[PDB]
RNA sequence: CGUCGUCAGCUCGUGCCGUGAGGUGUUGGGUUAAGUCCCGCAACGAGCGCAACCCCCGCCGUUAGUUGCCAGCGGUUCGG
RNA sequence: UUCCCGGGCCUUGUACA
């Protein structure tokens, strides 16, 4: 009934703050949906690697984004009242959803 | 890339399309990219450092 | 059948001139020697093992024998003066005494200490050989 | 050749990046562009202090400094003046209550960005360029450093003509992603020119 | 290639007559890639020529390409700054090769206006020992054996 | 009563289902006759089947995504395939020889920078 | 940053040869995409390169089921 | 793999600020 939206440059840190929350989420009482992946989101910047000419270099750089999926169901007073006071990582970002 | 038109591009220019965008790094005002700000040098420079978070080489 | 040294596969270049490269590479030998007979083997993945193993086995194929050199020799006894000139000259140049087993085709000058007899002729070297042995042995 | 850079190559393991934090595509680049002000103006401070890294972190509406400095007593000053000095003016920089820390790194010598600053100061005090390049290398290695490699630009000197001088010791292999090989580029400016200063430091593997 | 032996790909069996044969002409058919065109265009002329003639279709194609197998070839030779055109027995391989290819370019070749009755003629008049396929064939053995002179150039 | 294969070829996939029948087979809640109407290698699809004889006891529901017609094809030959080897062990021993096990690893090749399309490199003249 | 060139080569420590520049190692034979490996060898080893370590595609597995899927199964009326 | 172009190896005649 509660949805949590999970957004981090990287996987490891995103899924530790996965981990963390729907630990602490289920060990409060009420089911857990669980960590569903969502697909992920890649920008591709490709720049010239010379700084005058020579055109056929083409250096490519990648920025992915991955999200996450969490959803408690049932959400305990004692379980909403532990979360929007966690402490997150330096990465992640966390979206709060009804 | 002289001071005066990095200067010059920094104020409302009177009409919407007179507007413009320059490397916030070095003025340059040829291949900006919007996400960043930045020149395609400067991109380059700074995703090599490694102070663009998230960005990385790609292979695919 | 004593606690001398020997080489008998082959004389590497400088065994003597270049000791302590050599002694290097007796090193390698225990540490590896050491190795195998420890379980942290697991790791390096089995090919990686193959060449670890093929190194081990080229050193104990040229270097057994030669390890228990953990110094110059005192003295060098040569088979035949003639193929193994690369350690006679060694030897001169060291000041290290030579005792050599010549033939006819052998030069006099060189050997220190010369027994004129045979190179070919296992019954020969062997008759030699067992004397000089037995006569460390007994001298000990 | 044109080598590429050392720690772009192994952003993905054996490295992390200087700036971790989020931002949407409406936000990125005026977080980017504040991190770029403060890196600046740190540069510019704490060039004496013996300045390594800065690491900028965000997590809501915060921002997170650290600074790997040789002498931390040199950033502090006395009974905190220079920290709190500090503070105050990067945060009315940047208005978003920021929180500078401060980290002495173990053995400088081992530190590829210091190496190359402290060449490229004994360059700027008119040193033998051959004679300071081999005694870096030597330090370097002498504080374990499985391999060092120290490269000086040209117009070795006050020369007519550059040459590249350059001098290693030990391991540094380039081509591998596991080699936790640290990288340092340091800029010495000279009454008659510039001169380029790259020091790679091999640091064990995986 | 001058290390290999270039092994030749294994063509998958038609479907309809289940022989490589047919895959090969079909495949000699096929322009920018468009395979059902050619598959359609030589199942209309398997059709004609059955209407048309006796015996079953395959036969006579079968029949004509062995009709238009060459045998000697003449290749271009360079020997003391000259042009020689040496004579060579082709192999099996490249006789068949040839023979599809003259196939097809004699039947493109043709005043008829559809692909299909285009392909049906000359189908059936090479099976009939005529024909510009045929024609082709007879020219280039005739290129050779009028220049047997040059054969001692073993090549 | 529900015997499944998968299959896959270049971005198409397959999910074959076979059961007792008489040995009729839906596309998609279409039919094979009409969903891969109009091309000719269709049939191909069923060469696994009456590689051993079928077409006779099994009746089989085809769910097919992505990719291409010819790619569907292929994939609905592997499931189909698979579905079989599923059905008995033993016949593995006779459809792996005329293969049919195997799953065409080949794929479209990425393009290059400096290149038209991945292999063929810009025109240049007068040396 | 381009290029020779993704071509396999460029050197070093100790030893040995030559008055010396220098040579050997790194010349020989087999085999490699490769100075890749093997055998011999007045050399024994090492460094930068090659290869591997990283990533994508191809088969299978555990973990998780929403906004993705529908084999079962109960109304639907076409529609997951 | 004879010839066209380029690179490497072995053997061979001229010139290297
Ligand atoms: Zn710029």
């Amino acid at each position: 009934k509660i949805r949590i939206k999970l957004r981090g440059f990287d996987h490891k840190t995103l899924d530790a703050s996965a981990q963390k929350i729907v630990e602490a989420a289920r060990r409060s009482g009420a089911q857990v949906s669980g960590p569903i992946p969502l697909p992920t989101r890649v920008r591709r910047f490709t720049v010239i690697r010379g700084p005058f000419k020579h055109k056929d270099s083409r250096e490519h750089f990648e920025l992915r984004t991955h999200n996450r999926l969490v959803d408690i169901i049932n959400p305990n007073r004692k379980t909403i009242e532990q979360l929007m006071t966690l402490d997150l990582p330096t990465g992640v970002e966390i979206e709060i959803k009804t | 890339a002289r001071k005066a038109l990095i200067e010059k591009a920094k104020r409302t220019p009177k009409f919407k399309v007179r507007a413009y965008t320059r490397c916030v790094r070095c003025g340059r005002a040829r291949s900006v990219y919007r996400f960043f700000g930045l020149c395609r040098i400067c991109l380059r420079e700074l995703a090599h450092k490694g102070q663009l978070p998230g960005v990385r080489k790609a292979s695919w | 059948r004593a606690g001398m040294p020997y080489v008998n596969q082959r004389w590497l270049g400088g065994m003597l001139t270049n000791f302590k490269t050599i002694s290097q590479r007796v090193h390698r030998l225990e540490e590896l020697e050491a190795l195998f007979a420890s379980p942290e083997i697991e790791e390096r993945p089995k090919k990686e093992q193959v060449r670890l193993k093929h190194e081990l086995e080229r050193l104990q194929k040229y270097l057994s024998g030669f390890r228990l050199l953990k110094r110059l020799p005192d003295a060098i006894f040569v088979v035949d003066p003639t193929k193994e000139a690369i350690a006679v000259r060694e030897a001169r140049k060291l000041f290290i005494p030579v005792i050599a087993l010549a033939d006819t085709d052998s030069d006099p000058d060189l050997v220190d200490y010369i027994i004129p007899g045979n190179d070919d002729a296992i019954r020969s070297i062997q008759l030699i050989l067992s004397r000089a042995v037995d006569l460390i042995i007994q001298a000990r | 050749g044109n080598k590429i850079h050392p720690i772009g190559f192994r952003l993905g393991i054996t490295r992390d990046w200087e700036s971790r934090w989020y931002a949407g595509k409406k936000q990125y680049r005026h977080l980017l562009l504040e991190d770029q002000r403060i890196r600046g103006l740190l540069e510019k401070e704490l060039y004496s202090a013996g300045l390594a890294r800065v690491d900028i972190e965000r997590a809501a509406d915060n921002v997170a400094v650290t600074v790997h400095v040789a002498k931390p007593g040199v950033v502090i000053g006395r009974g905190g003046e220079r920290i709190r000095v500090l503070r105050e003016e990067l945060a009315k920089l940047t208005g978003k209550n920021v929180a500078l820390n401060v980290q002495e790194v173990q053995n400088p010598n081992l530190s590829a960005p210091l190496v190359a600053q402290r060449v490229a100061e004994q360059i700027e005090r008119r040193f033998a360029v051959r004679r300071a390049i081999k005694q870096a290398v030597q330090r370097v290695m002498e504080s374990g450093a499985k391999g060092a490699k120290v490269i000086v630009s040209g117009r070795i000197g006050g020369a007519e003509q550059a040459r590249t001088e350059w001098a290693a010791q030990g391991r540094v292999p380039l081509h591998t992603l596991r080699a936790n090989i640290d990288y340092g580029f340091a800029l010495a400016r000279t009454t008659y020119g510039v001169l380029g200063v790259k020091a790679y430091i091999f640091l064990g593997e995986v | 290639a001058r290390r290999r032996r270039a092994e030749v790909r294994q063509l998958q069996p038609d479907l309809v007559y289940g022989d490589v044969l047919v895959t090969a002409f079909i495949n000699k058919i096929m322009r920018d890639g468009k395979k059902n065109l050619a598959a359609r265009i030589f199942y209309d002329a398997c059709k004609i020529i059955q209407e048309k003639t006796g015996q079953e279709p395959l036969k006579v194609f079968k029949q004509a390409v062995e009709n238009v197998k060459p045998r000697m070839e003449v290749r271009s030779r360079r020997v003391g700054g000259a042009n020689y055109q040496v004579p060579m027995e082709v192999s099996p391989r490249r006789q068949q090769s040839l023979a599809l290819r003259w196939l097809v370019q004699a039947a493109n070749q043709r005043p008829e206006r559809r692909a299909a009755v285009r392909i049906a003629h000359e189908l059936m008049d090479a099976a009939e020992g005529k024909g510009g396929a045929v024609k082709k064939k007879e020219d280039v053995e005739r290129m050779a054996e009028a220049n047997r002179a040059y054969a001692h150039y073993r090549w | 009563e529900q015997y499944y294969g998968t299959g896959r070829r270049k971005e198409a996939v397959a999910r074959v289902f076979l059961r007792p029948g008489n040995g009729k087979v839906t596309v998609n809640g279409q039919d094979f006759n009409e969903y891969f109407q109009g091309l000719v290698r269709a049939v191909a699809a069923l060469e696994p089947l009456r590689a051993v004889d079928a077409l006779g006891h099994f009746d089989a529901y085809i769910t097919v995504r992505g990719g291409g017609k010819s790619g569907q094809i292929d994939a609905i030959k592997l499931g189909i395939a698979r579905a079989l080897v599923q059905y008995n062990p033993d016949y593995r021993a006779k459809l792996k020889p005329l293969g049919f096990l195997t799953r065409d690893a080949r794929v479209v090749e990425r393009k290059k920078y400096g290149k038209h399309k991945a292999r063929r490199a810009p025109q240049y003249s007068k040396r």
